[PDB]
RNA sequence: AGCGUGUGCCUACCCUACGCCGGCAGGCGCGGGUAACCCGUUGAACCCCAUUCGUGAUGGGGAUCGGGGAUUGCAAUUAUUCCCCAUGAACGAGGAAUUCCCAGUAAGUGCGGGUCAUAAGCUUGCGUUGAUUAAGUCCCUGCCCUUUGUACACACCGCCCG
């Protein structure tokens, strides 16, 4: 019933707004399904709708919960950088910052220059996949 | 004495043979048997395993 | 179920093949009636005997097809029931009816056989039997409500009934009574 | 490596814990640390047995200048884990028929020496 | 082609679409609403639901799978 | 009706709202948040869900002389699409299964069983035959 | 539901129900069983069904990669494997070609055995759900059947001219 946005912006990224709330947040990097879905069922939203509806107020109520996973039930299995390592974090990273810290990762392993680094580095594979017959294309 | 000649024979392909011929592949297991397939073959009527079908 | 069988809950009496010949391929239940287009059904082992099978079922089987569809007769059963409802609400009338009547319009009169011919091969309009006349019906409606289904909302139940009804009456709105037309078209010339 | 700033200035946090930290513990409260992979092969290891090795590395620690890296440390030992007590120091890590030579920065922690000695040769296609 | 994109919130005079026109309609299901206006699907379905109300439409099959409503219960 | 006159459904539909009203069940402050098996998808569309796997249980229990929590999470299992691979069986969840089998106890509807497995108590046994009775009364249709 | 399976073993070791902890993966405590006794009335899976989705490569698909949890092993790095999250590819029906098939047969669908310490996309059976379709013929193909021709006979993949 009723309207309104079609169009949404949260934390950088553009999140189409006819889309279900779910299935429209991700969209967001970093945001699987089973993570927005978990997020969702946190922030209380009827769940049975569109992301176009809905209220600037559950929204922000999503994002606060999307990065602040922990604080709410949210167990820590279910998040993507369980024991960091620089920091020893847990954490569940979001958005633009996926990316990022995907860069840092790869970065890190190719200073120290282990030979999955170099893999990176060449554009080959790290896992212990056979490069003979596939990834040729 | 010399500590120097062995490791691990426990369990995998090297743990085991046939005991009929040392071979290390194609290996029967079941029933306890532990005969390589083709000395099986040659063995199958004296052990009792008979062709019926 | 004791005073009359009735189908799922439909009445195998007063259905009448209309078209001669057709008449009995076609098979409801010049005693027949049952209560499920299910059963263990043998028709494999003889040439005819797929005949004595009710067409409803023959329908039905025809309607679970493609390779992840085998198999499914339940799944079929249950479009098929589904199916006669929605034809029913269409027109009355009885749906085996209907369903017989479109079987009756689509089976192509005349074919043709690839005939060798020489160099340029050359068709030849052939007539064809009431066994294939039903054989190919079945298929052509099956397909053609398969066909549609596919891309659009729309439930088998309920392209399989519009297949149905436009056939009963042939409306050539029918992907099926098109496709017989075409083939019968092919058959005259060749000759 | 001892008094203001000198020498240091590359800091690096394990887990949460400060190398400062980490450089004062037991191998024990480090591997309690988040890495689990590299403990359990240290636990199974166990019993333990690179002991001449990390006595090796001391050692060529000690010899070494004042200013610097020094000789190095050999060693077959691929599936050892890397640790905090290691850091700082110099190891021939074999391929099969090469060492090569790596020194061991914080950040590899709870890593495996085999990551850091390049097996295969990345190959060709053309040329 | 067959690109289709759909209305997924009611606009009032949509509303009125509705219960103004769907009495016309013999066959509903999903899809009809749909191709017929241009509802979601999802608010295909719950205006399934809500007209069968008390009815414009009438049940005759909603089997899991499938609804298949009638037209309401005129003359 | 016995339990088994009434169909699995409704029954099951009935006896999870009547725990809903008692109140009284309790509830590993997550369900939130769970999916009830790995060979899951997503969690549980209604979250109110946890009455619905106690009465289903329940309605399990009482069928059979003793039942325990591997045997529910394979019941609870389903097919998990190995992706690449075949599809294979993958017993559900045992945190909520156990969970489900304490917090019934707590009620009393069911009780350890002997030689393992936990049993219905008569305490369960006539609460659930006494809303099946309900259940065959509301009507006909 | 069904064919099948197990420890107390040619030299190290079993199948595992049940209580607890953990979201999972799994961890942990028990207790039976040389088995038609126990695991296992193999309470399987398709499927059936009350919902959601709505025809968007989307919720179809699950590639690749990142981080992380655990299991096997003395040792897994060149991922043994499994899980959890994340990243969420091509693919929207397949040209030239071409395999196989007649009734529990094709096809869907799970299970068990072999390999095995660990490891199944395999092979190798088994039940479950179960059609369409010839009911024949020698056209193509393949092989044997006569008759016939042959400078062939290491036999046409043969013996030839400048």
């Amino acid at each position: 019933p009723e309207k309104f946005q079609h169009i949404l912006r949260v934390l950088n990224t553009n999140i189409d707004g006819r889309r279900k709330i779910a299935f429209a947040i991700t969209a967001i990097k970093g945001v699987g399904r089973r993570y927005a879905h978990v997020v969702l069922r946190k922030a209380d939203i009827d769940l049975t709708k569109r992301a176009g509806e809905l209220t600037e107020d559950e929204v922000e109520r999503v994002i606060t919960i999307m990065q602040n996973p922990r604080q709410y039930k949210i167990p820590d299995w279910f998040l993507n950088r369980q024991k960091d390592v620089k920091d020893g974090k847990y954490s569940q990273v979001l958005a633009n910052g996926l990316d990022n810290k995907l860069r840092e990762d790869l970065e890190r392993l190719k200073k120290i220059r282990a030979h999955r680094g170099l893999r990176h580095f060449w554009g080959l594979r790290v896992r212990g996949q056979h490069t003979k017959t596939t990834g040729r294309r | 004495q010399q500590l120097y000649w062995s490791h691990p024979r426990k369990f995998g392909q090297g743990s085991r043979s046939c005991r009929v011929c040392s071979n290390r592949h194609g290996l029967i297991r079941k029933y306890g048997l532990n005969m390589c397939r083709q000395c099986f073959r040659q063995y199958a009527k004296d052990i009792g395993f008979i062709k019926l079908d | 179920t004791p005073d009359i069988k009735l189908f799922g809950k439909w009445s195998t009496d007063d259905v009448q093949i209309n078209d001669i010949s057709l008449q009995d391929y076609i098979a409801v239940k010049e005693k027949y009636a049952k209560y499920l287009p299910h059963s263990a059904g043998r028709y494999a082992a003889k040439r005819f005997r797929k005949a004595q099978c009710p067409i409803v079922e023959r329908l039905t089987n025809s309607m679970m097809m493609h390779g992840r569809n085998n198999g499914k007769k339940l799944m079929t059963v249950r479009i098929v029931k589904h199916a006669f409802e929605i034809i029913h609400l269409l027109t009355g009338e009885n749906p085996l009816q209907v369903l017989v009547n479109a079987i009756i319009n689509s089976g192509p009169r005349e074919d043709s056989t690839r005939i060798g011919r020489a160099g340029t091969v050359r068709r030849q309009a052939v007539d064809v039997s009431p066994l294939r006349r039903v054989n190919q019906a079945i298929w052509l409606l099956c397909t053609g409500a398969r066909e549609a289904a596919f891309r659009n909302i729309k439930t088998i139940a309920e392209c399989l009934a519009d297949e149905l009804i436009n056939a009963a009456k042939g409306s050539s709105n029918s992907y099926a009574i098109k496709k017989k037309d075409e083939l019968e078209r092919v058959a005259k010339s060749n000759r | 490596v001892e008094q203001k700033k000198k020498r240091t200035f590359r800091k690096f946090t394990y887990r949460g814990v400060d190398l400062d930290q980490l450089l004062d513990m037991s191998y024990e409260q480090l591997m309690q640390l988040y890495s689990a992979r590299q403990r359990r092969r240290l636990s199974r290891g166990l019993r333990r047995k690179q002991h001449s090795l990390l006595k090796r590395l001391r050692k060529a620690k000690k010899e070494a200048p004042p200013m610097e890296k020094p000789e190095v440390v050999k060693t077959h030992l691929r599936d050892m884990i890397i640790l905090p007590e290691m850091v700082g120091s110099m190891v021939g890590v074999y391929n099969g028929k090469t060492f090569n030579q790596v020194e061991i920065k914080p950040e590899m922690i709870g890593h495996y020496l085999g990551e850091f000695s390049i097996t295969y040769k990345p190959v060709k296609h053309g040329r | 082609r067959d690109k289709l994109n759909n209305l997924v919130l009611f606009d009032k005079a949509t509303y009125d679409k509705l219960c103004k026109e769907v009495p016309n309609y013999k066959l509903i299901t999903p899809a009809v609403v749909s191709e017929r206006l241009k509802i979601r699907g999802s608010l295909a379905r719950a205006a399934l639901q809500e007209l069968l109300s008390k009815g414009l439409i009438k049940l005759v099959s909603k089997h899991r799978a499938q609804v298949i409503y009638t037209r309401n219960t005129k003359g | 009706v016995t339990v088994k006159d009434v169909n699995q459904q409704e029954f099951v539909r009935a006896l999870a709202a009547f725990l809903k009203k008692s109140g009284k069940l309790k509830v590993p402050e997550w369900v939130d948040t769970v999916k009830l098996a790995k060979h899951k998808e997503l969690a549980p569309y209604d979250e109110n869900w946890f009455y619905t796997r106690a009465a289903s249980t329940a309605r399990h229990l009482y069928l059979r002389g003793g039942a325990g929590v591997g045997s529910m999470t394979k019941i609870y299992g389903g097919r998990q699409r190995n992706g690449v691979m075949p599809s294979h069986f993958s017993r559900g969840s045992k945190s909520v299964a156990r969970r489900v089998l304490q917090a019934l106890e707590g009620l009393k509807m069911v009780e350890k069983d002997q030689d393992w497995g936990r049993k219905l108590t008569p305490q369960g046994q006539r609460d659930l035959d006494r809303i099946a009775g309900q259940v065959a009364a509301a009507k006909k249709k």
